[PDB]
């Protein structure tokens, strides 16, 4: 009577670049009966609308399908000099002593590049600029990119909850050198880069 | 594995008797939301409802490790670390019927 419940992306991330005519996303059903999906773009604030359209919005897997979901730009006002965030999110909904049962949401990174902003962030990564003040660890980003830190280490100490840092945006989380990467357009990590203070 | 596996796995009444545990597993993910569907919810995150074949919820000791609240497409949610466990009690005093009681979780997770 445990109640087990998945569902499978093809990517943690999706990288839209300005020029193209859309991009795609696999979403596939790990369980032997089917489940009903719904897909929706959010803002970077996970809440407000973005110009961005799903299709299928809705639809169906059968047992064990693999389903592509195209993602296309619809209008909007989107910045041409920074990229600009927003969440492709998946809900998955499993048919109908305790009756368990479960619905999960499992949203991605749906980063906007404009055709202007040019290369990748790992290319610039090595430009953040690191400030410590006393317990206070600031990442300055001075760069068009979101920065989508991974494996973090102060003084060789890990660094969690940093969160991602925006274009030309700064990040302060409450000794030593830091050492960072960052994870790719492609998912991975990058090489380690390394800051001296 | 970076996608989200969710788990519920079943556990008069004791104060605070355990009824299900709930286990969300990612490779990738750092935190998750969860809250309780119901018809009659009776808070803002939705981590204490009431079941129709009584009240149930998540422990005081799963309420302490939240990270957070925060306010999502118009819900609040509380966050937790990932690979967590998390336990559903009977909340309140000793509750007292031989019935089957659904019980629902929502899970959200955003990857990094």
């Amino acid at each position: 009577a445990t109640k087990l419940f998945s569902v499978k992306l093809g990517a943690t991330r999706v990288i839209y670049h300005a020029g193209t005519a859309g991009a795609t996303l696999s979403v596939s059903n790990p369980q032997n009966y089917p489940i009903l999906v719904q897909s929706s773009v959010k803002a970077a604030d996970k809440s407000s609308p973005a110009p961005f359209l799903v299709m299928p919005p809705l639809f169906r897997l059968e047992a064990n399908q693999q389903s592509q979901l195209r993602i296309v730009r619809t209008g909007g006002d989107m910045p041409t000099d920074r990229e600009t965030l927003q969440w492709v999110c998946i809900k998955a909904v499993p048919p109908e002593t305790l009756d368990l049962n479960l619905s999960i949401n499992a949203c991605d990174k749906l980063i906007f590049r404009p055709d202007a902003v040019k290369g990748t962030p790992e290319d610039v990564a090595g430009n953040l600029r690191w400030v410590e003040t006393g317990n206070k660890l600031k990442v300055e980003n001075p760069t068009p990119f979101y920065m989508n830190l991974a494996s973090v280490t102060v003084g060789g100490k890990p660094i969690t909850g940093l969160e991602y840092v925006p274009p030309f945006a700064d990040k302060t989380l409450n000794h030593g050198d830091i050492e960072w990467r960052v994870i790719t357009d492609f998912g991975g990590e990058s090489h380690p880069f390394h800051y001296v203070l | 594995p970076q996608d989200l596996t969710v788990s519920l796995i079943p556990v008069k009444n004791a104060p605070s008797a355990k009824i299900a545990k709930l286990v969300v597993n990612s490779t990738t993910l750092k935190e998750f939301g969860v809250r309780g569907i119901s018809n009659n919810v009776v808070d803002s995150t939705g981590t204490a409802w009431r079941v129709a074949g009584i009240g149930v919820g998540l422990s005081s000791d799963s309420l302490r490790r939240s990270d957070s609240t925060e306010k999502w497409n118009g819900v609040n949610w509380m966050t937790f670390n990932s690979n967590d466990t998390l336990d559903i009690v009977l909340t309140g005093p000793a509750q007292n019927t031989a019935d089957t009681y659904p019980i629902t979780l929502d899970v959200v997770g955003y990857q990094p």
